[PDB]
DNA sequence: GGTTATAGGTTTGCGGACGGGGCCGGG
DNA sequence: CCCGGCCCCGTCCATTATTAT
RNA sequence: CUUAGAAAGCAAACCUAUAACCGUUCACCGCCGCACAGGCGG
């Protein structure tokens, strides 16, 4: 019912693609520690990349809890923000489902350890999992816990007219809900 | 002193497969970008039509293998970037040299067409371990070889640390990471030494299974194309031979039977 | 008429003094070739050429043996073949002209100012003696201890290394010591230093003081004080005197090839070459000039007299000449 | 002052294999594609190549640069300088030489470094000329191409950059090691020629240590190092000679099978390139020619017992 | 008398081979890239080079060196001194002139330098003219390159420098020996080309040395060497000689051949690099043109057709 | 779109004049 | 036998530093 | 008979270490499961 917007300030030390992975790992952090499986985000100008603008939504006072705990601290500077306000009335729909292929090497691994798969089986799960490919938009994000840097993939429903009530897992994107899109 | 021996590198041979191009070379010429190929020249004393793949090849830059193969100050120094691949600093002049060295990979599949895109492709080449760069760390200044500014609290814990890591790679051996202020290379008419950091076997081992077992698992995702590693042959050098996999496979040592080789002895 | 003489790697520099144009000295002439030479003005000569040299060559061509000046002198003969036509002649080259240095040889046989020949002798008996020590001990000293040794202090406590070597590159380093200052001391070690050798007195030919001069002279006053206490006959020369080094100074080559097997060490020669430093060009190199190319020389005469000429050198029979110097030089061409 | 005879000088014909350029020229001015001029392109060391293509802008002074895809490799072919590989066949002892003093001295004159390469200390100026002469490595497969590189961050000076590189390469070359200069060694100032300044009894003694090392070699063979206050060269008319030490036919075999040894199994890993060397052909040369064995000869024969050249005498 | 007749001059073209430079020119003062002068870069010997570009502003004074990089082999090709090549001709007696003295002179009238290399006596009067004359050798082939090279270990004042270097190299020279010159001795202060200082009678006996050492050259031909009080030269209008010593059709045959035969063996090991003497063509010219050989090659004659040219009257 | 950062930009040496004594020649 | 010139060896010398769109 | 004449620029030295020509450096490390089924955590 209520949203906000970010844009980021692209610079010499932190160009638009670095930036928008610290942000929302950031926001993750921070949805982590608020614990909220209803704060959710879109990416308004999202053209093949997810764009300078990452929108929240939610509740009025959920914002202005993330505008006055000042989640993204030090990034503040390369920021600008708008006050928090209510949506537009006139106002379509979509999720955001993050797409994550069931193939990985850690599970390539994992299936090898698990005495499951053959020699041939290694090169044909190799040849399914490379030939694949995601043109959709994708961030690397950095890690503590894992210690790792992966690549996560959004993906979008086109246009829903209405609204559908649903959780907001971790990131804010919403696999089932659909955040205003606008 | 006298003669150094035991294993004097660690040669392989991958063979990998895939589909399309990996590594593009770029946009030359009515325009085209291309893909890195082998002998290849555009200039005529030409038209892309015209190209013969069998005498000049498709392959992958050394610089894309390194790059796809690691995926990656003290931190650094402790990293695989650092004791496998090699790094310079423009300030100051701070460097590594990687033992790790690679051949091309080159397509011995002949399928192209009119970008100019590829179809299936099979790439052969062949690497080896330089265990003389890989064991020793040079710290110190005097030769320009030197990895860091450090301090003798810096020496000390800089060595703790790579012990350390080195160690998280294979909790069953027990590798030493030795910090000295002399080390002279075997051979020498005179002793003269840099401050630095020797690898035991077990480490350096350690390291050599690491990089073996990255280049085994090795693959690249590129756009309309991709390449896994299919097959990995290694051979076990204690001989003076260079690439004895590659010009005699008939005398190649796939376990190792002799201790690795110390170029270098605290003095 | 017209003589086109082609000539290829002809020296164009002389490193000669005196000329050539008149009787060579018994001794010979002059050389300055050598760099410290080259350095000063006017020893530096660079050469093209000149009405001598053409006329030399006709002269060459005619197949007088004779030195040019000679043969302008009438010396050995009766006339002057070419008096009447030198005025006559003219000539037109084209050189192209190239910079090499290049390494010229040095005959006056002068001894090198740092070096030596053979091997050294560590055994020679003013090393090994009894006052070597406390001798050779008086160069070792700092300049204070040196000052009160100066006056009546016959204290040398100083053990040092004995070797020529050693000697020679202290007195290296005491040479490269900064002036002084005169003052307090200086004023009272330089009245007893005159005092006791009044011929000599301790300055720089312009206003200055150096300490190598003043551990030469107290090395001689230990020479002159230890005489009582032992024989300095080893220590000193026929005619005694200490070997390469002077009251104001030492020098190297006498100093080694003293205590050195074999004779001095000869100079063989040096590059030619001239380092200059002028104004707005900054450093500027001077090298050996060599050049090639074709010289026309027009004798203006009848076409008889021509044709004389020309059965003269026929019958001379003259073939492949230098010009000038160290060249091939042979005639192209002859028009009547 | 007779004519010298046996063998003058051993040559050599060096067959090496390897992978990608070893020996690099450096970074060089060139017009970039349809950009005109780039600042940087890596070019390895090319033999008869120039940037320049000749064509010039009279008073302006700007050379017409050439265009980094245009080169023949057949007119100008890779190759390795011999610098480089001096460099790596003795590269143990390498960073030896800039430590060097009088007894440093004495230390490098029995060595591989002393013996067979050469070497300079300006201080005191003692030097001695190396007997080993190598020519080029000469690439005869020719495969370059343009290749471009890039950085991750794909975003400043670092940024992209290219070099010229090369696939399989097989070079060839040749190379002569000289009697004369291997079996002499001067220790006199006289004609510059010195190697270390000694001492009345220091001779006999480096003599010894050298004896030492060139026996250490090959334990087989039995090498004399032989001191004299005087060793005249042949063929002077005045008979004027030099302090120094002269060395045997079995030391001279010693040092000669020793280099051709380490020129043998000579492999270099450099530049994220490799190279060994795959063949070598020895000629020993008794006769008046300099590489004999590049110029046409089927009929070269070598004889065990043939004897090495002798260049000077004791008096 | 009337005509001089007979062979005037040997005259020969030399071509020979090589690999990299035997003769350096030297350090070079050029320009940087960053417009600052680099005082290091060595230069090899070129003909007709100059590191200037002239053009300057006239307060400045100075001459705006040019960049290492730009030369023309083509119009500015490598060549070997004539100096050099004379200097390894004769090598083996390089050192000895220094000691020349006239008493000992003697010794070093009969030699090969006295009567080909010609000499010179310090602090004395008495020289020799080489009868042999000899122009540069230039490179046919022009295979240069700019070529950086550095050290390892350290970044210091001899760190880094470059060179321009050499590839293979074919050289084509030409040169003449003047019979005039070869046969003659003279032994009169009458010119001042006074051979040495005599005492009457000591030209026989040094006629016999000469007669010796000639002999011993080549022991199958009969040389003369004829001491008389006055020598006037044939094709001359003067009357006036010196006393001297005349070398016979043999003689001169003799030094003529061991000058050939030293040319055609001719190497030189040098910087590195070496060079040899290929090919030789050789002729004896009886005609009325000069060094005939350089500009028309048909003309020319390889064996010696007829006698060598008498230049001298024996009073 | 960027179109190289980083240091290193040579090291050593390259005589001779002046005075005294001894030997040889001339008166 | 005396004087002068010439030749050889020992002794004692030492001056300098600039340039680039 | 020319600028008297004879006259090595000589000896020694790794251009060396690092970098995808490309979608934003990075398709990662684990968990549930028979799965080369489908998913989950950061």
């Amino acid at each position: 019912n209520s949203y906000i917007d970010i844009r980021l300030k692209p610079d010499a030390e932190m160009r638009e693609a670095e930036l928008s992975s610290k942000v929302f790992t950031k926001f993750h952090k921070a949805l982590v520690t608020l614990n909220s499986h209803k704060i959710g985000i879109s990416f308004p100008q999202m053209k093949l990349s997810l764009g300078q603008l990452f929108r929240i939504h939610g509740d009025a006072s959920l914002l202005h809890d993330l505008q006055g705990l000042d989640w993204l601290g030090p990034l503040a500077g390369y920021c600008q923000v708008t006050a928090v306000s209510a949506v537009p009335d006139h106002v379509q729909y979509r999720i955001v489902s993050v797409k994550r292929s069931n193939l990985s090497k850690a599970k390539l691994k994992r299936l090898i350890a698990r005495g499951s798969i053959d020699k041939d089986g290694e090169k044909r799960y190799k040849v399914k999992m490379l030939g694949q490919g995601f043109d959709n938009p994708y961030l690397d994000l950095f890690s503590s816990s894992t210690g790792q840097v992966y690549r996560k993939f959004f993906e979008f429903s086109d246009i829903q007219a209405h609204p559908l009530d649903g959780e907001f897992d971790s990131y804010g994107l919403s696999k089932t809900a659909t955040v205003p899109w606008f | 002193m006298q003669k150094v021996t035991g294993i004097k590198s660690v040669d392989f041979k991958i063979k990998a497969l895939g589909h399309g191009v990996v590594n593009w070379n770029g946009p030359t010429t009515d325009n085209h970008t291309l893909p890195k190929l082998r002998g290849y020249t555009n200039l005529t004393g030409k038209q892309a039509t015209d190209i013969n793949f069998k005498e000049t090849p498709l392959y992958i830059s050394q610089n894309c293998i390194r790059h796809h193969l690691f995926r990656e100050l003290k931190n650094v120094l402790a990293s695989i970037t650092g004791l496998i691949r090699g790094y310079v600093v423009p300030s100051s002049q701070c460097k590594r040299t990687s033992p790790l060295l690679l051949e091309d990979f080159v397509d011995q599949l002949g399928n192209g067409n009119f970008k100019t895109t590829f179809g299936d492709t099979e790439y052969i080449s062949y690497g080896s371990i330089s265990i003389e760069q890989l064991q020793f760390i040079s710290l110190d200044k005097k030769f320009d070889r030197a990895a860091m500014v450090i301090k003798e609290g810096e020496g000390e814990v800089i060595a703790a640390e790579l012990q350390n890591y080195i160690q998280s790679l294979n909790p069953s051996l027990n590798p030493q990471a030795i910090f000295h202020s002399n080390y002279v290379r075997r051979g020498t008419i005179f002793e003269e030494g840099e401050c630095g950091i020797l690898l035991n076997d077990d480490a350096v081992k350690a390291l050599v299974a690491e990089t073996l077992e990255r280049l085994a698992n090795l693959s690249i995702r590129q756009a309309k194309g991709y390449m896994y590693v299919d097959d990995i042959t290694v051979d076990y050098n204690d001989s003076h031979k260079m690439m004895r996999i590659k010009r005699d496979e008939s005398e190649i040592i796939n376990e190792q039977h002799a201790p690795f080789a110390q170029y270098f002895y605290a003095k | 008429m017209k003589i086109i003489i082609e000539y290829d790697s002809c020296w164009r520099n002389a490193f000669l003094g005196g000329s050539n144009n008149e009787p060579v000295p018994k001794k010979g002439r002059e050389f300055l070739g050598s760099m410290t030479s080259l350095k000063k003005e006017g020893n530096f000569k660079v050469c093209e050429n000149t009405l001598d040299t053409v006329m030399g060559v006709l002269n060459r061509l005619i197949g007088d043996q004779r030195k040019l000046y000679q043969a302008r002198s009438k010396m050995y003969e009766s006339a002057y073949y070419f008096e009447a036509l030198e005025d006559k002649v003219s000539f037109i080259d084209k050189p192209q002209l190239t910079n090499e240095i290049s390494f010229i040889r040095n005959m006056n046989g002068s001894t090198d100012q740092n070096a030596f020949t053979g091997m050294i002798k560590v055994s020679d008996p003013v090393f090994t003696s009894e006052y070597s020590q406390q001798f050779w001990g008086v160069l070792a000293l700092d300049f204070t201890q040196l000052c009160d040794f100066i006056i009546k202090q016959s204290q040398v406590v100083g053990s040092i290394e004995l070797n020529p070597l050693s000697i020679i590159n202290r007195l290296e380093s005491l040479n490269q010591e900064k002036a002084l200052e005169n003052s307090d001391d200086l004023a009272q070690v330089l009245k007893v230093l005159n005092e006791y050798f009044p011929d000599i007195e301790y300055l720089n030919n312009k206003g200055l003081i150096t300490p190598i001069s003043i551990y030469c002279s107290a090395l001689y006053l230990q020479l002159a004080r230890l005489e009582t206490s032992f024989n300095m006959t080893t220590a000193k020369t026929k005619a005694g005197g200490i070997s390469g080094i002077s009251k104001r100074g030492f020098t190297k080559k006498d100093f080694m090839d003293r205590y050195t097997t074999g004779p001095k060490k000869t100079i063989w020669g040096n590059p030619f070459i001239k380092k200059e430093k002028i104004k707005g060009q900054g450093e500027v190199t001077s090298m050996m000039t060599k050049a090639s190319g074709q010289l026309e020389i027009s004798i203006d005469v009848d076409r008889d007299k021509a044709q004389e000429i020309k059965i003269l050198i026929e019958n001379a029979g003259v073939s492949s000449f230098y010009l000038g110097k160290k060249g091939l030089a042979y005639v192209s061409n002859i028009k009547l």
